[PDB]
């Protein structure tokens, strides 16, 4: 679960 | 400003990487520079799920490339009637599909074209010094990427599945209906998808035929593994056939296995070791269950200096959302700057209890995960995000543990503030979003991350019916009864919700940020400390605010479907807080100074705590108990309502969303430096901030192989084209  | 292209003056912007990297021992540097070769390797398969066109394209952009640097293509594109502007064009279309991997946006998934003339550009690559050794492979790959290249036929425009929309993680014919089938029996044979696509043939009879396949080197022949070899065989699921079969990407995927082995020669300790291992087990093999134990070994290597994580990871490109896309990165750990999250962890098991959700909904031992400062050095696939939660693997992240990860030298990129480019806030509002703007996404992402993604319980049951919770004890907070509703065997996060599953939980860990962002204890980790922790509460709320208007870019109205996670998210949050009402924020159509259509957003500072926290307490714990218990068919209910646009009054959203449009800005393209090994040292090589630049740190990226690839990509599309 990344972050943009 | 036009949809379906990038813009000419398109913002380029360098990674920083070079103090890092100086750090870097020759052993750790060896350890980074094949673990690098492994993910650009990789990143190639991007390509393959992204469009069919993809892997064409990228193979005649390399070999034009190959034998013309920017500067020389120059030369022979003007002198065949190209204009500098038309050039340019085609560069920066260039190096999208690169920064992408694939002419669809990684953020937005719309298509885009080159902004020339198709005739001009098939005089220029035609009459190429590429062309000209090699006509065949060159005319080939033109004649059949070249229509797709500039079609914006509307079924073309954005990713996604059925007929208006294109995807290559299923075959053309597939639906949302095929998606949900072959999703139940992956489920049922308790077999991931993160590393599958779904082909769905039909026979001389109409009938369809099913097809899974994993993500592997090893194709039909017989092989030391049992564990996925066993599953490589034809099944009935609810009279419908599937075949679970293997080797998709295979030479790419031996490419990067040939890397990780190299890489495993260079590791600093024995779960690096195992960790690589058990990825080239399960590149090999086509097993998550390998990827997961490598996984479960790489949470246990803590605090190394060179952090790296790769495989099938995150499945928002999925229209269905559980196939995982590829990537790769390698990092250095930035100690300095790791060293404001790691006080947050110090601190985290006491905020967990802050959150608006009884510890019958929260994880039952906290384990303290690592959170640190990141400079990238390598990040292949379709984009670069800010920061990572992962392992996604949840039954690892509630009983093994998870890393958090913080891109640093990427924040320092986003943080392009011009006042200019500062669109629906007053001016003053715009002084005080580019004063706090970075200090308070350190805060938020730091957050997002570790007690955003971090927190939550899953309520389990397994093959016989014993839960990892009470029933008899918990009780659900909404409705006072018992707890009705949880995940079987087999169910995981992204197979029950689906479509929404990402955008749900960004939006989740989005809130949790925004909440604990009033702690004046998490306000000191990061230590603003007094009117300056005042500040960075308002601008961080005020961002979020504007990011939900901005977020109207990436919704499709005549499919009534978001193409962003975390904008939808966004924009939910801004819809529950303007459902608080009381003049907290309003959304205000105005005219612009270029006397063009304009907008405002009004957000009063005084009730953020009186009017805004009571709204997100509420909203969280809504959004955590249908996430524990599994409820799907209510989380779609409250997620879906929210995420709804309409051009309802006073806000107008569709209305609104034409101006968002006009005013719209476009990402910035990054540059990555690459790795080389001249004589026994590592070099490090960096590139222009530019279009020409980032085309040249691709033509270097590849230089043993590089003409291999492009065989190879090109025959992987070709063995598939039957299904676009
Ligand atoms: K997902
Ligand atoms: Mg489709
Ligand atoms: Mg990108
Ligand atoms: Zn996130």
């Amino acid at each position: 679960y990344p972050f943009f | 400003d036009t949809q379906y292209i990038l813009p000419n003056d398109i913002g380029v912007s360098s990674l920083d990487s070079r103090e890092a990297f100086r750090l870097l021992s020759p052993t750790e540097r060896l350890y980074a520079y094949h673990l690098s070769r492994a993910a650009w390797y990789g990143g190639l398969a991007v390509l393959l799920q992204t469009s069919p066109e993809a892997p064409y394209i990228y193979a005649l952009l390399s070999r034009l490339f190959r034998a013309q640097d920017p500067d020389q293509l120059r030369q022979h594109a003007l002198a065949e009637g190209l204009t500098e502007e038309e050039y340019q064009a085609f560069l920066v279309y260039a190096a999208g599909v690169y920064s992408n991997m694939g002419n669809y946006k990684s953020f937005g998934d719309t298509k885009f074209v080159p902004n020339l003339p198709k005739e001009k550009l098939e005089r220029v690559i035609l009459g190429s010094e590429a062309a000209q050794q090699h006509p065949e492979e060159v005319r080939g790959l033109w004649q059949t990427c070249g229509e797709l290249m500039f079609s914006l036929e509307p079924r073309l425009r954005h990713l996604g599945l059925g007929k208006e929309g294109i995807t290559t993680y299923f075959s053309g014919n597939c639906t949302m209906e095929d998606a949900k089938l072959a999703q139940d029996f992956l489920d049922s044979q308790n077999l991931s998808a993160y590393n599958t696509r779904l082909f769905k043939e039909v026979d001389g009879c109409g009938k369809p035929y099913y097809e899974v396949r994993l993500a592997s080197v090893l194709g039909s022949e017989p092989s030391l593994d049992s564990e996925v070899t066993s599953k490589l065989k034809s099944y009935e699921f609810r009279g419908s056939p599937f075949q679970v079969t293997r080797g998709d990407y295979a030479p790419i995927l031996q490419k990067v296995v040939e890397q990780l082995e190299k890489a495993k020669a260079y590791a600093a300790n024995s779960h690096q070791g195992q960790m690589l291992a058990q990825y080239i087990e399960s590149f090999t093999q086509g097993s998550i269950e390998a990827h997961k134990r490598g996984s479960r070994f790489w949470i246990q290597d803590k605090g190394p200096i060179v952090e790296s994580y790769i495989g099938f990871i995150e499945s928002y490109r999925d229209p269905f959302g559980s196939r995982g896309e590829f990537e790769g990165f390698v990092a250095v750990v930035n100690k300095a700057m790791s060293a404001k999250f790691e006080r947050l962890v110090a601190s985290a098991e006491q905020l967990l209890k802050e959150l608006p959700w009884p510890p019958t909904f929260e994880k039952d031992k906290f384990l303290t995960p690592d959170f640190t400062s990141l400079d990238v050095l390598t990040f292949a696939g379709s984009g670069i995000p800010a920061g990572i939660n992962i392992p996604n693997y949840d039954d690892l992240r509630q009983t093994e543990g998870f890393k958090n990860v913080s891109l640093g030298n990427v924040l320092a990129v986003a943080y392009a503030t011009q006042r200019e480019k500062l669109t629906f806030l007053e001016e003053d509002d715009k002084d005080l979003y580019i004063l706090w703007k970075g200090p308070s996404f350190d805060v938020q992402v730091g957050l997002h991350a570790l007690l955003g993604h971090g927190s939550g319980k899953l309520f389990v049951q397994d093959e016989k019916g014993a839960f990892n919770f009470d029933q008899e004890t918990v009780i659900n907070p909404e409705t006072g009864e018992q707890i009705q509703s949880w995940y079987r065997c087999g169910e995981t996060w992204d197979s029950k919700f689906s479509t929404i599953a990402s955008s749900y939980e960004e939006c989740r860990a989005e809130s949790v940020g925004l909440y604990l962002s009033l702690h004046p204890q998490v306000l000191e980790i990061f230590g603003f400390e007094g009117a300056d922790a005042e500040d960075v509460i308002y601008v961080n709320w005020l961002n979020m605010v504007r990011a939900g208007l901005l977020a109207l870019e990436f919704y499709t109205p005549e499919a009534f479907n978001w193409r962003q996670a975390h904008m939808q998210a966004r924009f939910v949050i801004l819809r529950v807080l303007l459902e608080a009402g009381e003049g907290l924020v309003t959304i205000t159509p105005t005219t612009g100074s270029d006397g063009r259509p304009d907008a405002r957003v009004r957000l009063d500072r005084s009730k953020i705590r009186s009017v805004g926290k009571p709204a997100l307490e509420r909203f969280l714990r809504r959004l955590q108990v249908l996430k524990s218990t599994g409820d799907v068919a209510g989380g779609r209910a409250l997620y879906e309502g929210y995420a709804t646009v309409t051009d309802a009054p006073p806000e107008s959203f569709l209305t609104l969303r034409d101006t968002v449009l006009l005013r719209k800005e476009s990402r910035k393209l990054i540059v990555q430096p690459n790795t080389r090994l001249e004589g026994s040292d590592v070099q490090l090589l960096e590139y222009e901030a530019s279009a020409a630049g980032l085309i040249r740190s691709f033509s270097e990226r590849f230089p043993e192989d590089g003409p291999e690839l492009e065989e190879i990509l090109t025959q992987l599309a070709t063995a598939d084209a039957r299904f676009w």
